[PDB]
């Protein structure tokens, strides 16, 4: 079921993909990433009827 | 007085110890003049503001 | 006891002067040995590992800790930090404290700053003394 | 630029899993799939869970529970550290209410209704 989810999302995501990336890497990057929230409510709205 | 625990990790395989009740006086100390009384729910009390 | 001032990639050099201070009374004071180990604006793993690690450096019963970061997450960290070996923490220069409302059941943590009910009866003395 | 994930547990034939999902998932650029692993005494969890993923690029993560009874808060040590950066998680087993608060955390997207929502079947 949350595979499918996370599936329902990334063809969607391709709709803003403003993201640029996800940081990575431990040191330096210490800034929330600026689509964090955004792509959170993607996730949390994606609909899908069959698991 | 208790001792400093001998990892943050590993002394988990060996934190046998007593049940600190340091809250139950840390919450109230008061020196320096200005009394410093805590809140138990986790706050201060008399906050300046 | 092993207390430490833990800075996070501030301009506060103002803390490599603070500690020189004085109230030697006739408390126990055992073993006041202050810790000044300063690091740049970095990352919460890093961060805990400085964190437990100076901890086992050379000693550590009770640990004090400030920053500069906006309201985000660091004192849930250290929340959680302060359980996993039960000992005291005491976040301060609040943009490490922007409170929070629970707390787990064995963690001797504290922080500054007001608690909401605080600031109502604040804001209502406010709207009381001038009458409307 | 394929979207990378890990999850917990030991059936770890759950990564071909995730293989057959992304096949429902182009079929409904690719998805990726990764995992890693648990261990006592959660101070290094954090610690793995970081070396392990944020190591790549990730974008969501999986953690069910250990069936060891404790489940009090063998979620937290996770919850926290993607929730910097705030980067969303999927919760699986645990079914406590303290995880669904938005200022405690701002990571959990809880798959099983937790034990309070129960209360209106009563009513
Ligand atoms: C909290 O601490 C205070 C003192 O900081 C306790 O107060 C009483 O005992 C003190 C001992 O010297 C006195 O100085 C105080 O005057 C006395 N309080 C009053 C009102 O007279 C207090 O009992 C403690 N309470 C708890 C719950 O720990």
């Amino acid at each position: 079921d949350a595979v499918g989810v996370v599936a329902q999302a990334v063809h969607e995501l391709l709709e803003k993909e403003n993201i640029t990336d996800p940081p990575r890497g431990c040191v330096g990057n210490t800034n929330i990433w600026k689509t964090g929230p955004l792509f959170k409510r993607v996730l949390m709205s994606s609909k899908y009827a069959d698991g | 007085i208790p001792e400093p625990k001998s990892s943050c990790y590993n002394t988990h395989e060996k934190r046998i110890y007593q049940s600190n009740m340091l809250n139950r006086y840390l919450i109230n100390v008061t020196f320096e003049g200005r009394d410093l009384s805590f809140s138990e729910d986790g706050y201060q009390m008399h906050p300046k503001l | 006891i092993g207390i430490a001032v833990i800075l996070v990639g501030t301009s506060d050099e103002v803390a490599i002067k603070d500690a020189h201070e004085k109230d030697d009374f006739h408390h126990l004071s055992v073993v006041p040995r202050v810790e000044l180990v300063a690091m740049n604006e970095t990352d919460p793993k890093s961060i805990i590992t400085r964190i437990c690690d100076l901890m086992s450096d050379r000693k550590i019963q009770g640990v004090v800790f400030a920053d500069d970061t906006d309201q985000e997450a660091i004192a849930q960290i250290l929340d959680f930090i302060s359980a996993q070996t039960l000992t005291p923490i005491l976040g301060i220069h609040g943009g490490s404290s922007m409170i929070m409302a629970d707390k787990d059941e064995s963690s001797m943590f504290f922080q500054f700053g007001p608690s909401i009910e605080q600031q109502a009866s604040v804001m209502l003395n406010i709207m009381e003394e001038y009458d409307w | 630029k394929i979207v990378n994930i890990g999850a917990v547990l030991s059936t770890r034939k759950h990564e071909q899993m995730f293989r057959e999902a992304v096949n429902q998932a182009n079929k409904r650029i690719q998805l990726q799939a990764t995992s890693v692993t648990h261990k006592p005494n959660a101070i290094q969890m954090a610690l793995s869970v970081c070396e392990d993923l944020i190591s790549s690029q990730v974008y969501a993560i999986l953690v069910s529970h250990p069936p060891t009874p404790n489940d009090h808060f063998t979620p937290t040590p996770v919850s926290y550290t993607a929730g910097f950066y705030r980067i969303p998680v999927l919760g699986l087993t645990t079914r406590m209410s303290i995880y669904s608060d938005k200022s405690i955390h701002l990571s959990f997207l809880r798959t099983v209704p937790p034990y309070s929502h129960q209360s209106s079947v009563w009513f």
